[PDB]
């Protein structure tokens, strides 16, 4: 899921390492 | 305080140490080849392969390489796989390994080891919620409210547990049955609780109850940091962007997208009563609990600064008029999309994930009574032909009561005062 209206997930990032 | 030696490695202790104190000194090429000869000399001592697994983490910081931190994560697991393995040295490697598994975004990986610790330590309360949170990232909230289950059964005033719980409960729309989770849970003080995700959903449970003391709870997530504002209250933010609810065109410097957007509204509204008429599918209905009541669909064609491009072979005039302005094209914490709104809608009052964006909404089909949106404490109108702009990380509210359908085209651009560097650096929402 994702948030795109709201803030109802608990993550609403997706984790991808280092920058 | 940690005993990690097990009887040999109290034999070795000084070569340990050694190796060690070059690893905190941040000598890490040294200390790497010094636990590798006591990993070579030594291939079951669990402190060498811990102090290899160490090294290797930090070597990844240094180099910032997802490549070496993974060698580390395989390495925390074979000081699992040693004999004799020392108790609290067995669950720093593998707690680590969980933890450097969810850097990498590896959650299936994470839940395994998690899992793991959960049955090596079947008495420890905390490895049982850390389970729930690896399962609160991979998307399954069914086996993490199991878990919590499993945890209040057991310590029913664990704080943690609580604020989870009633994380999910809320998740789910059971909304008065998630408030005396999330409040004493809050209240408790324990380590994970004092978290903005809690203090944000116990005062919007509150608000949908009726609650007059929600706004208690949103003043105190300020004074504990975690809002910008008690009405602004996104948790993904970059501090400093001008905090305000409602924009105009010039104040956005987006006037040259603003004018293109009145110009051919007609196109933009056209193409979206032809999908309306012969390809509804396309609008799904809003799927993150804001509605109290009514219908609501929401027809995307930018995602997170993605074009989808099946979704445009249904407004192409449109989706090619767009192209030309990167600002909402290229906004991957905001989206484009068309979105319709029947009688009998209430919005609750919400806020967005962030305050990278600003929304512009573009009036397509608007009834003359019965449509309003509320942004922070002021309320505006739609209008066809014209662009409204408000910061929805504000508390914003939305009433559809008219006798007819209600169709607008909602437009995302990045915060003005955001540069273009943190534009491509910022990660998607
Ligand atoms: O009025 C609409 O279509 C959506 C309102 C809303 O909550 C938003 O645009 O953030
Ligand atoms: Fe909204
Ligand atoms: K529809
Ligand atoms: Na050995």
């Amino acid at each position: 899921g994702k948030c795109k209206d709201g803030l109802g997930e608990y993550t609403c990032t997706s984790l991808e390492g280092f920058e | 305080k940690p005993k990690l030696l097990n009887k040999f490695d109290k034999t070795i202790k000084a070569e340990l140490d050694a190796a060690e104190k070059l690893r905190k000194r941040g000598k890490i090429e040294e200390a790497v080849n010094a636990f590798k000869e006591l990993v070579r000399k030594y291939p079951q001592s669990p402190r060498a392969r811990y102090g290899k697994a160490q090294c290797e983490d930090d070597l990844a910081e240094k180099r910032r390489s997802n490549e070496v931190l993974r060698g580390a994560i395989e390495t925390y697991q074979e000081v699992a796989s040693l004999p004799d393995v020392p108790a609290d040295l067995l669950k720093l490697s593998l707690k680590r390994r969980s933890d450097r598994q969810q850097f990498l975004g590896h959650m299936r990986g994470s839940l395994l080891t998690l899992q793991r610790l959960v049955q090596l330590f079947p008495n420890d309360t905390s490895l049982k919620n850390d389970l729930g949170v690896g399962y609160l990232l991979i998307g399954d909230n069914d086996n993490a409210k199991k878990v919590y289950e499993e945890v209040l059964s057991v310590t029913p005033n664990d704080g943690f547990a609580k604020v989870h719980y009633g994380f999910i409960l809320k998740a789910q729309n059971k909304i008065a049955e998630s408030i005396p989770y999330l409040k004493e849970g809050i209240e408790s003080g324990d380590p994970g609780t004092d978290d903005g995700r809690f203090y944000f959903h116990l005062g919007d449970a509150m608000q949908r109850v009726g609650n007059k003391e929600a706004y208690k709870w949103y003043e105190l997530g300020h004074k504990r940091g975690h809002f910008a504002s008690v009405w602004q209250r996104s948790l993904y933010n970059v501090n400093g962007l001008k905090a305000q609810p409602w924009w105009t065109p010039k104040e956005t410097g987006y006037t040259e997208l603003v004018k293109s957007l009145e110009r051919n509204w007609k196109l933009i509204r056209d193409e979206g009563l032809a999908v309306m008429d012969k390809a509804k599918g396309l609008f799904l209905p809003e799927d993150e609990n804001l509605r109290e009541k009514g219908d609501w669909s929401q027809f995307t064609l930018w995602q997170q600064g993605r074009r989808n491009e099946n979704a445009c072979k249904g407004a192409p005039k449109t989706c090619t008029l767009l192209e030309k302005f990167p600002e909402t094209t290229g906004c991957r914490r905001g989206q484009i999309k068309y979105s319709i709104m029947h009688p009998g809608t209430h919005v609750w009052p919400h806020t967005g994930p962030t305050n990278c964006r600003l929304r512009m909404h573009l009036g397509l089909v608007i009834p003359k009574e019965g449509c309003k949106i509320r942004c922070a404490n002021e309320t505006k109108t739609w209008e066809e032909g014209k662009v409204l702009i408000f910061d929805d990380s504000f508390e914003h509210e939305v009433w559809q009561d008219a006798s007819s359908f209600r169709l607008i085209f909602i437009v995302d651009v990045w915060h003005p005062e955001l540069t273009p560097q943190q534009r491509r650096s910022l990660p998607a929402i």
